[PDB]
């Protein structure tokens, strides 16, 4: 019914602004003004993701957040840059360090008040307010450290509406930063307490993606944030266009996530780069097509949502989809019913005439977590870059609080591979 | 006399739409109310032309009931008797119940009594609501008890609509039928279930859609629906008024649960075929695939029957077509009752919505029988909500709207009773 | 069959009637309860009043983290501040005695001419 | 964002001379200021023209900051921002941090404030001083004090110039190296060490200089000096913040010290040869004859790795190059560390003093390493002064400023704790 | 940055007058005026040395003290005897006495005010003032008995700055003084106590240098006042040219000496009379090439400076100096590391295309005092011409209190033959 959209910290803004020039040509929006487009649909939800102002104008409703200008002016002087409301984007001046403790205490909750006032006047002018989606990369301190406070203040002045994350799961390989898993572990603990859904996006998976499956040879920020886009437009679709099954965030939610804890969704895409429906069906199942690192083999799916796209026969997409769950009948749990729900919409993406996108709640994302944790343990253990935390205010055991409590999760992933 | 139909929540609403708009099509009532006792018993002679059906809509997110005050049949009720809420159930029987159930049922039971009001012999309610679905199970579980409360003898009959996979929405489904169905039944008076799967099964052999719609299916629906009441819109014996049904069907208090089998669905287009004989008509109805909750009722047994003919019938022919049912079928009563058929026939011939999808019909049938076999459905549910609620698998978004965990584990206990209930009324 | 149609009642557009076939063969609601509706809204009311005060405890906590290291950067400060100032005042302190005492070394050897030089003018 | 570099006697200030002109030539900015953010993090726009370093140069004696107002850059630095005090610092710490360092501390500290000023978001300090030697041990450690009392946060990264006998005035030089390295430790943040014998050794393989001048080292500390502001001067990829740089480097307060490793040393004359490939200039980097610090790094484990690349580069090659060094070559990390490698390429090509020693080259690299061996170089000093002041040697000089014999001790009591951390960061 | 130059008593003019003329010909100095040479450095550092005066004119920063005008008027009438400003003499006019006692007690402390008068107005006449540096005779009584007392003076005056002392430890052989010893001894007690380097000349050496090593029959205070002004400029050249290393006087103090007591530079001088670099290094490291009369065998260097003069490829000096202590390595002591420094100045004495000098603190040096305390305790034992001083005014013990600081000292370069 209205959703705001929170877009922090470098990584997060890159990857939100891609996001909304991919959806406003989804839609039909100007760099500016408004509809222009052959097309009828679009406007029915436009509703959700666009707060619409004076004239004809549709401006995006999108906080823009970063500790430190650069990034942002990046996004103003770009693609779609004067799209966004002005006093929507907040500046940091100072340093985002690179450090979760900076980004969640000191430096941080400096600018807290500066963005809530600004989520607060996008929010308290929604109809009914759907809930908040933020985006942000998980290692690293502007947006893994801010954003993971900001959701915990926004959880409390809005306990009451759901909770939405694209987050960044980080990698050695494609990163810049000895101390990520420090900043990872302390947001994964974050996550688990605060959201309603996660979807988990390895920049692993993505790199893998580029040249383990695509030829391109140096893997930018560039043709590798691309993908996450394409990723993120799937994932909404039914948020934003005909929509009767799940759509409504909420409803998406308690479709999604049996146990409280484990709302870790990992997502897969169709075709790729920068298709027949039974290979787009077998493409989007795969592991080597997956957004998060972790083969969905070792590990069942507790709830599968699956969204196709394009004027195509669902006559073979229903027939499709109950194959996969039968060819691979093993891999769906036995004791949650009816699992694996699908959906159609008719609006293809940029170029492509046929797609479909998955969103897997799947034990294997254990293994991910279990990746970030080896990580960890293996610098907190004779205690490495911790130094750079403890002096900003931060105390020894919380890091050994983090660790283990997202040790836990681990331990019940695994619990959940069970038995009827 | 009176009668008052409630629909609430997506599915109800828009079954009833469709249903209305039939009763509509029955009645020579345009839809601006306009036509130029009897069908009285449902619509109230509003002030002088127009013809006003005695019906409350009630959803609690607007969309379904704002797109009937959208399109024509806009004019057909008053604005008062359409009621929306906002913001949803969101899929589950206790928020629907409890949580956003609450702030709405206040001003709806006050507005149901408006119709009451209007009623010198108010006779009872038809409750319309989903099985699965959030508002469909909570919201109606709590205005039964209401109502319960509010109108002692008179009866209740309730069109619930069972889910099925291929055409629905959520995985928790089970865990709001069991959930309602328990807190719903020592206060339904009959129940007619309609599974989705049945209905939409019929869809794809009979009238081969290739993938049907809700307004296909709900169609279907309104014709099923209206050979049930249309015994009490005309008025001519066998059913003439609630009471009846509940005399006629059910032999238990519990056991509410009538099987549905309607007769000719015969797709437009094939309309200027033979016409069915009377014999042929009647031997459908003894036939799994023409059902409408999906089950196999040579293998319970009959406590009650009862054939509902619409169209020219003489029951010369009705009695002469029931001898050949026996002889080359499955009889099945149970050890202690007559071997039934009450026979009702309406001379008034079947109607269709003039765009829809089967033909117009000489003569249909109903064929209502309280069978054992139902019970059926009754497990294929409770295996899904045992299996889920072995784990606690969503158990934890119940209790989040304040709901006890033995309140589950309670529902369940019951539709185990009922389930044995069900299997103690054979020999 | 052995058909008895017994004719329950004819009408002004119908007819019923039924035609038993074969012998039979054998032989408080309660208003009370919205104790149970507000005391549902009395579960969250409380459980929803808590993932909202263990938040006014996360939160009590940013004070506490924001305000150590403005009060042990404080502490560096005012500790070898101190450290340095007091490292100073032994350095002059020392040197000082170091230059006063190689004088009143020096003075005392300059006193001994005054001391021998006095020895001529006692010993002609 | 800002950044201000503090030069402090003789070999820091002449050292420092020879990277300002370094920068200046990077930034196009003509001697006299002029030139026909970015670089800003350096050169603070002043009036309209100028374009003045944010730089102070502070000696004991007149003579070397004299000729830096002499001879063109004359009127590159403001007047003010060049200090010097008249009498020596006698080649003594304790001259230096207590007798006539005390003088003109306050008109330093109060000048490197007015700088301060001009900063809209001051990042840290740049401070260049020789370890052996008066002033540069000395009043560098008093500066580093109350530096870290004037200025919070703010971080603190040091060019230390580490003693080589050969091009070296001083015998006392290992006393004053201790000396000093205690009482600065708990007051730098990041600090990059320069073995003058390397500096030396590089210049006599690599550039044939039969026996080169300070000059002659100065050009090539220079180059490796500017290949590590670099990252920060432009807006190169990664280390692009004084943090951020160095949150990579260091794993624990103590281990400031990184290992510099400079690319290509070719000479002009050799100017016109073939150029050397991604992979080759990579592979110079893991040669310890090519190193800063003279020690042996196939010999102690690494912590941390730190590729820097300056001019035209791909990452498919340095990744590509990456792999070989690993293959044919001795990993060597410790423990509790990813195999790190944290590459940073700048696209702008390296720049040299045109009437200089070496050639104009096409791609140059950097790897910064924060290894074990380093710690080698700790001992070569505690050696030579534990011998010495096993017999009070020259002590008296320092007792006679007024110095504790009891601070040389506890100086030397750190140095060993050092060497002590250093060992205790192998196995586990 | 700036050092005076006192220079007292007859041995002490003597050799200061000839150093001056050496210095000013290196320098390019007029008798009188100022610069008259091609060359361009020399001037830098002139600053040291020459406290220029009004014009161009170039005056030497000398305070000349004797006790009797005698020796004054000869370097007046005389080499370059216009150059030293008028009242920046100091005659003594009476006795000078070749007795200690006379030139430290009675007949100095006369005069005593008089030059310290003038030396505060050239010192406090100073940019920085680095120092004084003192030449005179050890043996004798005007330049040892009043010297004595004027570092005396000049520290407490000037605790603060630095002290230097060419003296001429004399010999039995080139004397006629048979108190030399008393004289002798009871300055070296002094300068052991009151400066900061003090440069051994030997007139023992000196005397062997040109009839040992020269074939000079007749040594002259002539042709043996020669060699110390040669030796003298050499020691000097870094405080007043290039200014690599050394050239800072207290840098050179801090680097020449370890321990607070032994400050005994034995100096060495490279050709001689009045050259390869190998042979150079050679010969300027040579017991046979010593200004002071000890072989540097029987002792070990704690510290040494070297010093190389003219345009010379010194690719071959580091390397040449290196072996010189390794091929002799026993001889430099261990335990001080880097402690033999080297430097280089291209411009070259008089004569000579090449040339060295070497300063060293030597253990050898040990030799030198017990000589001169074993003629000490061989007169003080009886008490022989004692009563030359007792009647003075000086104390009996004083004597034993001079004899006895200095054994001490002679026990000290023998503790530190060490290991
Ligand atoms: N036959 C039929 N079934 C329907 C229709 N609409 C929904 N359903 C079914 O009803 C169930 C979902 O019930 P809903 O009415 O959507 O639930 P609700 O909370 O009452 O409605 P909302 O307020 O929109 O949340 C599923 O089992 C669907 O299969 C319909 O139009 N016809
Ligand atoms: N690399 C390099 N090292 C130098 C330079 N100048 C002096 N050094 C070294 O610095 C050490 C001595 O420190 P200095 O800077 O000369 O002395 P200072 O106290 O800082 O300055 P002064 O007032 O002249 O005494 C020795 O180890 C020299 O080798 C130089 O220009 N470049
Ligand atoms: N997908 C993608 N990942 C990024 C991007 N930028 C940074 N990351 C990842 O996020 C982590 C650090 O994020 P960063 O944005 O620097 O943190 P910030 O200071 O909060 O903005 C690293 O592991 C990167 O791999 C981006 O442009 N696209
Ligand atoms: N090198 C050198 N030694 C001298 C000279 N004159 C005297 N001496 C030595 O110094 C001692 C006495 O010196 P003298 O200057 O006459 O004492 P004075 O009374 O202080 O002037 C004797 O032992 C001589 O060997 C001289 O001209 N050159
Ligand atoms: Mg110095």
């Amino acid at each position: 019914r209205e959703i705001v959209h929170i877009q922090a910290g470098q990584c997060g803004n890159q990857i939100g602004a891609k996001f909304w020039e991919v959806i406003s040509d989804e839609h039909g929006i100007d760099p500016t003004g408004s509809y222009h487009g052959d097309s009828d649909l679009q406007l029915e939800r436009i509703n959700v993701y666009y707060n619409e102002a004076t004239g004809n104008k549709y401006v995006p409703r999108a906080i823009l957040v970063d500790l430190e200008p650069g990034t942002m002016d990046s996004v103003r002087s770009g693609p779609f840059g004067q799209i966004f409301r002005p006093d929507n984007f907040v500046f940091g001046q100072s340093g985002a360090g690179n450090n979760w403790a900076k980004g969640h205490y000191t430096e941080g909750a400096e600018l807290v008040d500066s963005v809530l006032d600004v989520v607060r006047k996008e929010s308290e002018s929604c109809d009914c307010l759907q809930g908040f989606q933020l985006t942000h990369s998980l290692g690293g301190g502007t947006g893994s450290g801010m954003g993971t406070l900001l959701i915990s203040k926004i959880r409390e002045e809005y306990p009451d509406r759901i909770m939405n994350t694209f987050s960044v799961m980080p990698s050695p390989k494609v990163s810049d930063t000895v101390v990520e898993p420090y900043n990872a572990t302390l947001s994964v603990h974050q996550l688990v307490e605060n959201t309603d859904e996660t979807y988990s996006i390895d920049n692993e998976a993505l790199y893998d993606i580029c040249f383990r499956t695509l030829k391109l040879t140096t893997p930018t920020y560039g043709d590798l944030n691309h993908l996450v886009s394409a990723t993120m437009s799937g994932v909404t679709t039914c948020l934003r266009f005909p929509g009767q099954l799940n759509a409504d965030l909420r409803k998406l939610a308690v479709n999604m996530v049996p146990f409280p804890r484990l709302h870790f969704f990992m997502p897969g895409f169709a075709p790729l780069t920068s298709l027949t429906v039974p290979e787009l069906t077998q493409q989007m199942f795969d592991s080597k097509n997956m957004m998060a690192a972790c083969d969905p083999r070792h590990g069942r799916y507790l709830t599968v949502a699956a969204v196709f796209r394009g004027r195509m026969s669902m006559k073979e997409v229903d027939e499709q989809m109950l194959n996969v769950q039968n060819k691979n009948s093993s891999y769906f749990v036995e004791w949650i019913p009816n699992n694996v729900k699908t959906a159609v919409c008719d609006i293809p993406p940029r170029g492509l005439k046929m797609s479909a996108t998955f969103i897997g709640n799947s034990t294997a994302i254990q293994e991910l977590f279990k990746r970030i944790s080896e990580q960890f343990t293996a610098m907190f253990r004779r205690k490495a870059f911790l130094h750079w935390y403890t002096g900003e205010g931060m105390d020894e055991m919380e890091f050994t609080e983090a660790e283990s409590n997202m040790n836990d999760l681990v331990s019940e992933y695994q619990q959940y591979q069970d038995a009827t | 006399r009176e009668c008052i139909s409630i629909h609430v929540g997506q599915a109800g609403v828009q079954i009833g739409n469709a249903c209305w708009e039939l009763y509509c099509l029955e009645h020579g009532i345009q839809p601006d109310g306009q036509m130029p006792d009897s069908f009285n018993t449902f619509f109230s002679e509003t002030g002088a032309g127009k013809h006003v059906p005695r019906a409350v809509f009630v959803d609690l997110e607007p969309t379904v009931i704002d797109e009937v005050r959208t399109g024509t049949y806009r004019q057909l009720f008053h604005p008062e008797q359409l009621i929306t809420g906002k913001e949803d159930a969101a899929n589950n029987y206790a928020r629907g119940h409890y949580t956003i159930g609450k702030e709405i049922i206040d001003l709806v039971l006050d507005r149901i009594r408006k119709l009451a009001d209007q009623c010198t012999g108010l006779q009872g309610f038809l409750v319309f609501h989903s099985f699965g679905g959030g508002t469909g199970s909570g919201f109606t579980s709590l205005l039964m008890e209401r109502l319960s409360v509010d109108y002692g003898k008179k009866s209740k009959l309730e069109f619930s609509i069972y889910p099925a996979p291929q055409v629905s929405t959520a995985v928790v489904e089970p865990y709001n039928s069991i959930l309602t169905t328990h807190t719903t039944l020592e206060h339904s008076d009959c129940a007619f279930m309609v599974d989705n799967e049945a209905i939409y099964d019929i869809c794809r052999r009979n009238l081969d859609i290739e993938r049907p719609t809700y307004t296909n299916l709900n169609r279907l629906i309104g014709q099923i629906v209206s050979s049930i009441t249309a015994s009490l819109r005309f008025d001519g014996a066998l059913n003439v008024d609630l009471t009846e049904f509940q005399t006629n069907l059910v032999p238990y208090p519990r056991i509410h649960f009538p099987l549905a089998t309607y007769a000719p669905v015969i797709s437009a287009e094939k309309a200027y075929h033979e016409q069915l004989s009377v014999a042929e008509i009647t031997n459908a109805c003894f036939e799994p695939a023409n059902q409408m909750v999906k089950c196999d009722p040579r293998h319970g047994k009959y406590m009650a029957c009862c054939l509902l003919y619409r169209g020219d019938v003489v029951p010369k022919d009705v009695n002469a077509a029931i001898a050949t049912i026996k002889t080359k079928r499955t009889i099945q009563f149970v050890d202690w009752c007559p071997t039934g058929f009450k026979v009702g026939i309406n001379y008034q011939p079947p109607t269709v919505v003039p765009g829809g999808d089967l033909a117009k019909v000489q003569r249909a049938v109903c064929m209502l029988s309280n069978t054992t076999a139902i019970a059926e459905a009754w497990a294929r549910l409770d295996h899904k909500f045992d299996l889920m609620y072995a784990k606690r698998a969503f158990v934890h978004w119940y209790v989040g709207e304040g709901m006890e965990e033995g309140e589950f584990s309670e529902a369940r206990e019951d539709m185990a009773a009922l389930e044995k209930d069900y299997e103690e009324v054979g020999v | 069959a052995d058909m008895e149609v017994i004719e329950l009642n004819k009408c002004t557009s119908g007819q019923s009637f039924e035609v038993i076939l074969k012998p039979p063969s054998f032989d408080p609601s309660l208003e009370e309860i919205q104790k149970k509706l507000e005391a549902a809204e009395e579960r969250r009311k409380y459980q929803e009043a808590e993932l909202l005060k263990h938040l006014a405890e996360k939160r009590e906590h940013e004070r506490e983290v924001i305000q150590k290291a403005i009060e042990e950067n404080n502490n560096f400060i005012k500790m070898a501040k101190e450290k340095l100032a007091q490292k100073m005042e032994s350095n002059k302190e020392n040197r000082e005695a170091h230059l006063a005492a190689m004088l009143e070394r020096l003075q005392e050897k300059d006193k001994h001419a005054e001391e021998v030089r006095k020895n001529k003018e006692l010993k002609e």
